[PDB]
């Protein structure tokens, strides 16, 4: 009942939870901009940076920086979200690495929608579409793995996909353990290591 | 770059998902309120330069800097809190006094918010019942058997089970008692539940 | 009301609280508060438990000695117990705290792995003797001006320069004949006039011929900031000086309320209510400073006479003998005239009621005193030579040398194994002279934050217990009672005092007034 | 409202607040008279004999009552602790009719914790942050409960057109209806009134 | 090269190449030194080794089976690689200097050429020893710590050289 | 919700008994049981059947539903039917466990009676499964699971319903 759980990812939904760790790990990751007026003193980290100048930056500052009408900065999708990849996952979705590829894809994706880039569309169907397709493969995998190492099964799933299977692997375990009565048994709590 | 401190912080309480609390970074907290400061009087500069002088140009790089101080209020808001959820959890898992290797790895204000948390839901527990209140710290799995057979892994003292009566927890004994009374010992590590 | 009802809410509020009495406590508890009624009932448990948490308890398991002294803390001694305002503690007495670099902090040596302190060292502790003294002035001047750039500070900000420190083992190399580098190190000869620079990353040869130095007493095994270049495996210094002090003020800052100077108390003395408010009414203390107090001649119980006969009026709280207690350490006969010596001294002293009642009488030896000699920190001497003393004058204490004494809002240090003269006499280039002696002497103290800034040959320490000898966080009295002439002075806002050879000096004793936080500067030749 | 009917009323308001992803009514009148079940019961099993079955029988009776209403009060107090600035501006934006989501114990609960928490975030960074900054809002800082979490259902009188909404757009919603004794899996949002009102049964 | 180390020889012990001697992370130049106590224990040792072989052998106090310490390597292998911490580098990067002057200067000491060469190859070979000793504790990253134990191991490698 | 807790519902299910003990009626909370009379059935809940079993004070009967044709005839149906056939107990599973593995020496056939509840249990997981599946593909927001119980649901559920939820947010993410 009164177990720790940590604060929830926000990150699909149209903004990130605050508290969430794995929110802010998600928006530290970088994403490409261009630069629509110079920045002065701002050289020392990348004298002023100059207009026009590309760069890589943290999805929170160019969320922070972006505008509707492109003031400060205006924004390029990564590669893994532009119409190229899209491709590659609407051919089948199961033999992608969203692990390498994110390893918060659908976070880091769905957060993208906010730039107001004319394929919006296209990313949120992809989005669904990846989910739709490697859904069966993650209850299966999920739901049927027992008691062996699931590192292979579990290699290239993302964050999110990664969570899910660990409650499919909760339920097998826990009706497992009910099965074959280990679950009457009173025992001292995890914190009994110390 | 900036806010690379921040992360830190995060990535540690992140890589123990687990729920186990490490040691309180006080230093990491401290270099991450000096690099705030440092942003800030950064900031005041400009915009006194800004605004005085009239120097329009400054204005991406102050909205630069203040993005970043929302950075890292963010972080530091998150671990402390993510550090109060496991420190909340400890007192459900195990109880009230914590074991000295885990209280030195808490801040002494952590410990004082522990010490509030554990009065108030102590308030909380005493106020459902007509009176002496309701423990729902106990029964945190449904009764099977009203009595169970426990085994002493600790060298412990004694223990009441009536007024008058008393066990001998010494290591290896085994005694048939209420689940009731033993269950916050079985919890504790104290006594093991040995059917199964 | 019956008895098991009481028992029942009491170990009900217990259990809600999260905590299990034993038998033989919630026996006692239940026939302690027979006299409560049912209208106060449960706000006395909860002012028990309250009581109760406050100790460090290690168990959910309570016992009955807990539930006695909770019962006491809420009944008895609740504001204040009398004998927190005044404490003597010796040297082997101060606990031992490790500086972790990767936390950046102190912690204690019941926490840290690492070995406990004895007598007969190891190896490992002579070298971590001059480690840590190097550990210590390196935390200590990173924090100051000498700090980070810092990484964000651009250069409209940061415009300024500001030194950055390097070790040794970075300056060999590519780094070869820059222009402007500073190095933390301890400054020894290898042979007469061979002058090198060690930290524990290396040794290097240092050029000094050109220093300028910041006029301080620069000794063997004193740390200094070498400030220059490398070239032809030789460091040519520009400047060379101590690395700067620091308050206390800003030490508890960063570290907050930790107990570094000793005693009971779980933080400092002067970050407690109790002792805050104590302060208030402690407005009359007084103590007195005393060295070469050669007693085993009657010529000084006489002067202890005219001391009796003075200060009768106002008396002091305590007296401070600084040991060499022998003008004549020829062999045996110095330990029955002292044995001697100190019953003539107890029989006078029972002959009034107030000071005898009041004033502490507190020795600590040197090294013209029996038992050990001149190897730090000093132990007492032997006990058959002190109860007799004990015994007839209660309101006594024979402890180390040095010794440490914290008043109810305020710390002193006392120190009498002789170094002025060494300081002076073996200085790199050369000391710095006049009426200015004394104040380059407290600087090089309080830089070097160690009472012993000198080399072990010099000055023998036990190496274990060589913490005990530190000056870090700064005391608010220093009173280094050397053979030299006596002085007062201050600095980092540390008032640092010699009482000085009173028998050569004119019969110049001092006299300290903490509540007021002053000094006289007597000369008792007027007696 | 007969015995065995409160502890079935518990049974049901146990699995509500367990399935359900924000805090729910208050039930006062369940809670109280649970506990003066227990407390009665106690009473009588305290002045019998030793040895004797009908005893143990009780008090294995009483242990299944006290672990329900002990479990439902651990949920709705994880409830609390999790979503504590959302449902205390709730409780005082509460118009006068409705009942509240908090109990009285309940409510003086959220407020100490929503004070230690403000307090221990206050005294360990935010006075120490530059001056605008020292102001977190925790209404939010801390997430709202989501109410568009899929949960299974079991209803127990019927209803009709209840309106299904698939996504954004308003053409693909369509109405069903629910038979008595039919189990469903559907977003909370479009069955909260009736889970509030007994109509469903969360699983 | 003459059996027994001949501590007269020095360099003339050793016909491998420097091709070959560069490419070894570690040298252990091992002697078997004649003490008499060591020889006591040692023979002690050995004839209680030889006497325990009928014991059922059991089970041992404070170290790892074989066939667990096997799995253990194989699933740190897989699982951990770490780097070094950038203190850390710095540590590594200055005694790599001071070791490289002084392996220079004993060269020239000598007018000759050691046989064991003291290049970037053993530079990234105390760097893989520090990598390895974190592994072991499944460690992201290698410590000061773990610097200094390398750099110990080394210095007996480093020894064998000069 | 734990196994374990779907268990404690299950164990409310009434079950009958033989008494091998002599006891009035009792008044329990949630309803009178008894009285108690040696060698007569009497029909006491579940719990309180499996304490009297352990302590050796009863013989415990099966249900009128554990029987072997009848069990039969049920999987057979439910191996047919592409829905979820009604159950002959809403706890059948934890039932079936409960009692066989405390009374199987009272239970005649209890080796034919668990692999045919097995055998139920497994079709009917293999239907739930396609449920998931169908309800992800085709993108449902609504579905109809009328039979199921509530550990079949339960070993499944809370892993569909976060699917879900994620599914939900995927699908409406462009909404403002």
């Amino acid at each position: 009942s009164e177990a720790y759980f940590r604060v929830e990812s926000g990150a699909l939904g149209p903004e990130e939870n605050f508290l969430s760790l794995d929110d802010i790990l998600m928006s530290h990751e970088k994403l490409p901009v261009r630069t629509e007026t110079a920045m002065p003193r701002l050289g020392a980290f990348f004298n002023a940076v100059p207009q026009g100048s590309k760069l890589e930056l943290p999805l929170w500052l160019a969320k922070g920086l972006f505008d509707n009408k492109r003031r400060i900065l205006s924004v390029e999708l990564p590669k893994i979200y532009q119409e190229g990849w899209r491709t590659v996952f609407s051919a089948d979705p199961n033999v992608v690495d969203l692990h390498k590829m994110g390893p918060h894809f659908y976070g880091f994706g769905s957060q993208l929608l906010h730039f107001d880039s004319p394929e919006n569309a296209d990313i949120s169907q992809s989005l669904l579409q990846t989910f739709i397709g490697r859904f069966r493969r993650i209850m299966d995998s999920s739901q049927n793995a027992y008691n062996e190492d699931t590192s292979a099964l579990v290699a290239r799933l993302d964050e999110m996909e990664r969570g899910l299977f660990q409650t499919g692997q909760k339920g097998l375990n826990d009706f497992q353990c009910w099965e074959k009565g280990q679950a009457s048994q009173i025992t001292a709590s995890n914190l009994v290591q110390n | 770059m900036f806010c690379e401190k921040a992360m830190e912080l995060i990535r540690e309480l992140h890589r123990a998902p687990e729920g186990q609390l490490p040691a309180f970074n006080e230093d990491g907290l401290r270099q991450v309120l000096e690099e705030m400061k440092a942003l800030y009087e950064q900031n005041q500069s400009d915009v006194n330069e800004a605004k005085s002088g009239g120097r329009s140009d400054l204005i991406p790089t102050i909205k630069f800097r203040h993005c970043s101080l929302l950075r890292n209020r963010r972080c530091t808001v998150a671990y402390l809190y993510d550090r109060l959820l496991r420190i909340r959890a400890l007192r459900w898992e195990y109880g009230s006094v914590l074991p000295n290797a885990l209280r030195f790895h808490m801040a002494a204000e952590e410990m004082e918010w522990f010490n509030n948390y554990k009065r108030s839901l102590a308030t909380y527990m005493r106020s459902l019942g007509g009176d002496e209140g309701l423990d729902i710290t106990q029964d945190m799995k449904p009764p099977k058997s009203l009595y169970i057979e426990v085994r002493c892994l600790k060298d412990y003292g004694e223990f009441e089970v009536d007024d008058g009566t008393s066990v001998l927890l010494k290591k290896n004994s085994q005694h048939f008692l209420p689940r009731w009374k033993c269950e916050q010992l079985i919890r504790q590590g104290v006594l093991e539940h040995i059917l199964s | 009301m019956a008895p098991e009802r009481l028992r029942s809410r009491a170990l009900s509020a217990f259990k809600l609280r999260g905590l299990l009495l034993r038998g033989e406590a919630i026996k006692y508890l239940t026939e302690a508060l027979q006299s409560i009624s049912e209208l106060e009932l449960e706000d006395k448990l909860e002012k028990i438990i309250n009581a109760v948490e406050k100790q460090p308890l290690s168990s959910n398991m309570i016992e009955r000695s807990v539930v006695e002294a909770a019962v006491q803390e809420c009944s008895q001694s609740v504001d204040e117990t009398i004998e927190h305002v005044f404490n003597i503690i010796g040297a082997f007495d101060i606990p031992r705290f490790v500086y972790n670099s990767e936390r950046k902090k102190f912690l204690p040596l019941l926490m840290t792995n690492h070995p406990a302190p004895n007598l007969f060292g190891t190896p490992r502790d002579k070298a971590e003797m001059f480690r840590e003294r190097y550990t210590i002035l390196h935390q200590r001047t990173h924090r100051h001006e000498l700090f980070t750039p810092p990484v964000i500070g651009s250069h409209p900000d940061e415009s300024g320069s500001k030194f950055q420190l390097k070790t040794i083992e970075t300056l060999l190399g590519s780094t070869t004949k820059i222009g402007d580098a500073i190095v933390l190190g301890m400054i020894t000869q290898l042979k007469e006039g061979k002058f090198f620079l060690e930290d524990p990353t290396g040794t290097v040869q240092l050029d000094l011929s050109k220093a300028q130095f910041h006029s301080g007493l620069y000794t063997e095994a004193c740390f200094v900031l070498a400030e220059g270049w490398f070239e032809d495996q030789v460091f040519h210094v520009n400047a060379f000086g101590f690395p700067p002090t620091e308050p206390s003020s800003t030490t508890r800052a960063y570290y907050g309320n930790i107990n570094f100077f000793g005693g009971p108390s779980n933080t400092s003395v002067k970050t407690s209510a109790k002792l805050k408010q104590l302060e208030e009414e402690n407005k009359d203390a007084m103590f007195v400073f005393l060295s070469d107090v050669w007693l085993d001649q009657v010529e000084v119980l006489e002067k202890l006479r005219i001391m009796f006969a003075g200060y009768s009026p106002a008396p002091p709280t305590c007296f401070i003998l600084c040991g060499n207690f022998s003008s004549a350490p020829y062999g045996k006969n110095q330990v029955q005239a002292l044995k001697d010596s100190l019953k003539t001294l107890a029989d006078i002293i029972c002959e009034y009621p107030d000071i005898h009642q009041s004033s502490r009488f507190v020795f600590v030896p040197g090294p013209e005193d029996p038992g050990f000699g001149s190897i730090l920190p000093r132990p007492p001497l032997a006990e058959s030579i002190t109860n007799e003393f004990r015994q007839r004058v209660p309101f006594s204490v024979f402890t180390t040398n040095p010794c440490r004494i914290q008043y109810c809002t305020q710390e002193i240090t006392v120190f009498r194994e002789d170094l002025v003269n060494k300081m002076c006499r073996n200085c790199v280039r050369f000391p710095s002279s006049n009426l200015a002696i004394p104040n380059h002497f407290v600087k090089t103290i309080l830089s070097q934050g160690h009472l012993t800034p000198l080399p072990l040959y010099v000055c023998p320490v036990y190496w274990a217990y060589d913490y005990a000898l530190r000056v870090y966080p700064v005391p608010d009295l220093l009173v280094i009672a050397d053979k030299y002439d006596p002085f007062t002075t201050t600095n980092t806002e540390c008032l640092c005092i010699n009482p000085g050879s009173f028998p050569r000096s004119g019969f110049s004793f001092k006299v300290f007034y903490p509540s007021n936080k002053t000094v006289e500067d007597s000369k008792l030749q007027g007696f | 409202l007969t015995p065995a009917e409160l502890i079935e009323r518990l049974e049901q308001a146990w699995m509500n607040e367990k399935f359900a992803p924000e805090l729910l009514e208050s039930k006062p009148e369940i809670v109280e008279c649970v506990m003066e079940q227990l407390e009665h019961m106690e009473e009588n099993l305290r002045r019998a004999k030793r040895e004797d079955l009908k005893v143990s029988i009780h008090q294995m009776e009483m242990e299944r009552i006290r672990y329900v209403l002990s479990s439902y009060l651990r949920c709705r107090l994880m409830k609390i602790e999790k979503f504590f600035p959302h449902v205390l501006e709730k409780e005082k934006t509460r118009p006068e009719g409705e009942p509240s989501s908090l109990s009285p114990e309940e409510l003086a609960f959220a407020r100490e914790f929503m004070a230690n928490t403000e307090s221990y975030l206050k005294n360990v960074a935010l006075k120490h942050m530059p001056p605008n900054l020292q102001k977190v809002d925790l209404f939010r800082a801390v997430p709202k409960p989501d109410l568009d979490s899929y949960v299974f259902l079991r209803v127990r009188e019927r209803q009709e057109n209840i309106l299904v909404e698939p996504d954004t757009d308003e053409q693909r919603d369509y109405v069903i209806d629910l038979e008595k004794g039919s189990q469903h899996l559907i977003r909370y949002k479009t069955i909260a009134p009736l889970v509030a009102s007994g109509a469903v049964q969360l699983i | 090269v003459f059996g027994r180390w001949d501590e007269t020889k020095g360099e003339d012990n050793i016909d491998f190449m420097p091709t070959i001697l560069s490419r070894f992370d570690m040298i252990f130049i091992v002697k078997d030194e004649h003490n008499e106590e060591r020889d006591v224990m040692l023979a002690k040792h050995v004839i209680t080794l030889h006497v325990s072989a009928l014991t059922q052998t059991q089970a041992v106090e404070g170290e790892i089976d074989l066939a667990k310490l096997k799995k253990f390597i194989a699933y740190c292998r897989v699982k951990c690689g770490p780097r070094l911490s950038a203190e850390a580098a710095e540590k590594l990067k200055n005694r790599y200097i001071i070791m490289r002057s002084g392996a220079r200067q004993h060269e020239r000491d000598s007018d000759r050429r050691s046989s064991i060469p003291i290049t970037v190859r053993q530079l990234e070979a105390i760097v893989r020893i520090a990598e390895a000793l974190s592994k072991m504790k499944l460690q992201p990253f290698a410590t000061e710590a773990d610097v200094e134990e390398a750099l110990r191991l080394f210095q007996v490698s480093t020894l064998d050289a000069a | 919700m734990d196994a374990a807790e779907v268990e404690f519902l299950a164990e409310k299910e009434l079950v009958t008994i033989i008494p091998n003990f002599s006891l009035d009626k009792i008044y329990l909370i949630g309803g009178d049981l008894g009285p108690f009379n040696p060698g007569l059935p009497v029909e006491v809940p579940l719990w309180l059947a499996i304490n009297l079993k352990q302590r050796q004070k009863c013989r415990l009967l099966p249900p009128e539903w554990m029987d072997v044709e009848k069990l039969e005839k049920m999987r057979d149906h439910e191996r047919k039917e592409e829905t979820f056939t009604p159950m002959p107990s809403p706890y059948y599973m934890e039932l079936t466990k409960l009692l066989l593995n405390h009374a199987s020496d009272n239970i005649p056939k209890a080796d034919e009676i668990r692999t045919l509840v097995k055998d139920m249990w497994d079709t009917r997981i293999a239907k739930l499964r396609v449920s998931a599946d169908s309800f992800v593909r085709q993108q449902e927001a609504h579905a109809k699971l009328d039979n199921l119980t509530l550990m079949e649901i339960n070993t499944s559920g809370t892993f569909l319903t976060q699917a879900l939820n994620h599914m939900y947010k995927l699908r409406t993410n462009l909404q403002p």
